[PDB]
RNA sequence: AAGCUCGUAUCAGUUUUAUGAGGUAAAGCGAAUGAUUAGAGGUUCCGGGGUCGAAAUGACCUUGACCUAUUCUCAAACUUUAAAUAUGUAAGAAGUCCUUGUUACUUAAUUGAACGUGGACAUUUGAAUGAAGAGCUUUUAGUGGGCCAUUUUUGGUAAGC
RNA sequence: GAGAACAGAAAUCUCCAGUAGAACAAAAGGGUAAAAGCCCCCUUGAUUUUGAUUUUCAGUGUGAAUACAAACCAUGAAAGU
RNA sequence: GGUUGCGGCCAUAUCUACCAGAAAGCACCGUUUCCCGUCCGAUCAACUGUAGUUAAGCUGGUAAGAGCCUGACCGAGUAGUGUAGUGGGUGACCAUACGCGAAACUCAGGUGCUGCAAUCU
């Protein structure tokens, strides 16, 4: 009468991906991951063995092992108020590989020939950048640049 | 043949072309696999490869580093190193493969470390067996290939080149199912054939077909041989003595050269044509709408 | 194969009937009725000499 | 140009329909064979028919590909039956031909009451040297344009050498 | 409401970095659902039923399924799978560079990776830096019956929900 | 689409064009082309012991998936799974 | 400069209709005593380097071609969305101040790039 017993049931998700595509793009079993590689539990389209709740989306724990499935992540459950406990990760559909560890370490890292100078330099160090200051007053020059006056188009009444 | 059927502009949009090694066909996602890429259970290392491409069963040796970025090529065998050495012709069979594998031994050998150890036998009968590598120390090399097409079949100069080099010092777990003179029925090895395809039996052994039945391709085939006078046991005396030239010297030394990358850089652009700018070439440019497309 | 005889059964399709085509017969006019072209039927009583099957389906058509 | 853009003949493939399996097509099989020498090959129903009798994966044909001077002599022997005039037609756009005969006698061959009388037809496909390059495993490349076999050039090459006559408009 | 344990000690209604996750757009019925459409012209011992020959494979109709010859090619909301625009996680004494140890991994090879010690980058020490405190445990009461407006979204066949 | 001896718009054979409406275990939809598939040949690693990780979870029960080392096999010329 | 084997790069390559190719370096063609693989020596495998050949493929050149990509105060400081605000309005809608901000169409330019090894007047 039903669809269980032996081989059946979940009738609402039912298979794979796609985005980039070479496969899952070959360099996901061949490179082992580390520490700072998170899986978020990404590529769940296909991989939904017991969906959890919408809720449980963003939160983020600390990796400590890789291995065939994933990562050992948190997702602080902000319900209510407080974040309740629990890890999660991801199957390995869902298994990724984080940029954020590698642009932050490319202006950074890349950064570390300017530090190795003060002592026998003198001091003005350290890449804390400047954001934004406000410009001040500058020169400017008018000869080559005749200016003009504009004026908006008359709109009149019509369809 | 779009002059036909003539195809829209709009059915070209999910048009994915694959490798420029695919078309051309240069490079294979199926080997390669299991060739340069590996699992990190190794980590960084200098796999080195060996690259063996047969033309016009032309010798060519090729190794090359596993490097994901910027390929650097170790060494190279070709086939104008025999004639340095003394053999003329002859240099197309799995005789000259066999004493290929034996001298890229040799060569890639010196830059090795040493050169006095990983060798074997220098008899050379045609035996399967095993290279006793030295205990504590010295680990059995073990050298690996790259090829990509080729039929897995018996009797290859391309398969055949591991077993010359297995002659050299060089480890590698091979079997013995693919020998010149293998049984399909039973799994018995029979060395005395194998000795024919090593010091060119098979190919005198036509010959004794020319001087009696075949005589419309007697003076076609085989007349390079007759230049250096090999008809008799002299065949067997060259393949001997090939392998006193591998431990000669194996440092490659350059052909003529003659003026490299200097001279002979100005002889293309000498009787072809060239796409110059369209500022300098104004005059094809205002043709166009006066008759070749502005209607006379 | 009636092994995968009675597999094509408890399957089998209309490639099983390319299979079939590749007692015993119980099975035969089993996945017979089953399948059911009929005029293979009538040659399958052919290659033949179950009955009862055969029977009723020619009395349900 | 020509030099090595001769135009040999690839291959001829004789072909025998018979809408059935049985002793009627071993025998066709058994005139395949004696008449090339090389032992010919069946073909089965696609889907089943009916109206023709015949049910898929039947076994309903054989045929056999014949290359190189073996080719030519049967290639003349029945493109004589055919009294060297063959149609404007017959001819593909990429360059080969093809003709029938029914009476698989009217080429050498004796009579035997117990083999039967069938016809005598076969496609002949040809093509220029280097035809390798779209066939062989590695580097596989498809024949240049000013290389591919082509109606005109067939025709012209059939109406040459055989003497034959073309025919129709 | 009643306690314990600490300190450069919990970050953000505004701005930059785009790696995961999803089932709304497209397509198919050629093995899954549905509104898989609408006609004419033949052949009859014996596909299944009458009248007329005592009969013999003597002969002649009507009422249902096919074949040959045509048309449509099956609604987006049945199911599965699959995009653009978008949003977390990433922010260095906890990390990096130069000199140097060990092992049962890797290599022909104290080579790399992983795992230690010491020294320097010392006031621009890893955007900007506002900010009348932080974490953990236990217990009690009330509440499990409200309404309206603005912005956005779905539905929306007068008045209107 | 273009041919032919038996042979009609369908059957057997050959050639050309052709970036996937296909094939790839259930009903279905992207993949991928010297195929990840189909056929032939060659088969028993779809079985056991000892760990760990992912989704749900209280680092659960059950079920399923991914990734090593240590015994025991098969295929292949080599490199592998 | 060119060419071959092995990578990175994924329409800045491939397709239709043409032209060019003195040397070196490929491919096709030829052979069937051995091995592997067929109905067929076409493909694959094996053997050989003496003989038709710039005929095919590749490369290059030609092109208000087609397709795709880059750039511009050209389209367009657009459309949509967010915050704040007692402007008009029954609803469906239409604006101002302060940030950010679509695609396609028009115009112009380019017509593969690169490392190692080997060969070559």
């Amino acid at each position: 009468g039903k669809s269980h017993g032996y081989r059946s049931r979940t009738r609402y998700m039912f298979q794979r991906d796609f985005r980039k595509h070479g496969a899952v793009h070959l360099s996901t079993y061949l490179k082992v991951y580390k520490v700072g590689d998170i899986v978020d539990i990404k590529a769940n389209g296909s991989i939904q063995k017991g969906m959890p709740h919408k809720f449980y989306q963003g939160k983020t724990g600390v990796v400590y092992n890789v291995t065939k499935s994933s990562v050992g992540v948190i997702i602080n459950k902000m319900v209510g108020n407080r974040y309740l406990e629990k890890r999660l990760n991801l199957r390995v559909e869902h298994i990724k590989h984080s940029k954020c560890r590698q642009e932050f370490l490319e202006r950074v890292k890349a950064n570390a020939a300017k530090r190795a100078e003060a002592k026998a330099q003198g001091v003005a160090v350290q890449l804390k950048r400047q954001p934004a200051q406000p410009r001040e007053s500058r020169i400017v020059s008018t000869e080559g640049n005749v200016p003009q006056t504009l004026a908006p188009v008359p709109y009149e009444t019509f369809i | 043949a779009f002059q036909k059927d003539a195809k829209s502009s709009a059915y070209s949009s999910r048009f994915q072309t694959p490798f420029r090694r695919r078309r051309e066909g240069k490079t294979d996602y199926y080997q390669r696999k299991r060739l340069v890429t590996q699992h990190k259970a190794k980590y960084n290392t200098p796999k080195y490869r060996l690259v063996v491409r047969f033309t016009n069963k032309d010798i060519i040796c090729q190794i090359i580093s596993s490097t994901i970025t910027g390929d650097v090529v170790l060494a190279a065998a070709y086939s104008h190193e025999l004639p340095r050495y003394g053999i003329t012709h002859g240099l197309t069979n799995w005789a000259a493969a066999y004493a290929t594998g034996l001298l890229i031994a040799r060569r890639t050998l010196q830059k090795l470390g040493l050169d006095e150890t990983y060798k074997g036998v220098e008899e050379v009968e045609g035996e399967y067996e095993l290279t006793e590598a030295v205990e504590d120390g010295p680990r059995p090399f073990k050298v690996f290939l790259d090829i990509g097409l080729q039929r897995t079949t018996t009797g290859a100069r391309v398969f055949g080149a591991l077993k010359g080099a297995s002659d050299g010092g060089l480890y590698v777990p091979h079997s013995e199912n693919r020998f010149p003179g293998w049984d399909f029925e039973t799994e018995e090895i029979d060395p005395e054939l194998l000795r024919s395809y090593i010091f060119g039996g098979h190919v005198s052994q036509y010959m004794e077909e020319l001087a009696d039945d075949d005589e419309e391709r007697f003076s076609e085939l085989f007349k390079g041989y007759l230049a250096d006078d090999i008809d008799a046991d002299s065949l067997e005396d060259i393949y001997t003595s090939a392998h006193e030239a591998i431990r000669a010297d194996p440092a490659f030394k350059p052909t003529e050269k003659k003026f490299t990358k200097e001279q002979y850089a100005a002889e293309s652009k000498k009787y072809r044509q060239t796409k110059l700018s369209k500022e300098e070439r104004a005059a094809r440019v205002a043709a166009k709408i006066a008759a070749l497309a502005g209607q006379q | 194969t009636s092994q995968l005889i009675e597999l094509v059964g408890f399957v089998e399709l209309k490639q099983l009937l390319l299979e079939h085509h590749k007692e015993l017969k119980e099975k035969i006019l089993s996945c017979l009725t089953m399948l059911r072209t009929a005029e293979e039927l009538i040659q399958s009583l052919f290659p033949l000499l179950r009955k009862i099957i055969y029977t009723n389906l020619i009395s349900l058509l | 140009q020509n030099p090595m853009r001769d135009l040999k003949i690839e291959k001829l493939v004789l072909n025998i329909s018979v809408g059935e399996s049985g002793d009627r097509l071993t025998r066709a099989s058994k005139v395949l064979e004696q008449l090339s020498g090389q032992t010919p090959v069946q073909s089965k129903a696609r889907y089943t028919v009916r109206t023709f009798g015949i049910r898929r994966n039947e076994k309903i044909a054989v045929h056999v590909t014949v290359r190189g001077p073996k080719a030519e002599e049967i290639l003349e022997r029945g493109l004589k039956v055919k009294e060297y005039q063959l149609r404007d037609r017959n001819f593909s756009a990429t360059g080969n031909f093809g003709f029938g005969i029914d009476e698989h006698i009217d080429l050498g061959i004796k009579y035997d009451p117990s083999i039967g009388i069938f016809g005598m037809d076969f496609y002949v496909v040809m093509n220029r040297p280097g035809a390798r390059v779209t066939r062989r495993k590695r580097c596989k490349g498809t024949v240049g344009n000013s290389h591919k076999t082509t109606k005109e050039d067939t025709v012209s090459w059939f109406k040459q050498k055989y003497d034959a006559d073309v025919l129709d408009k």
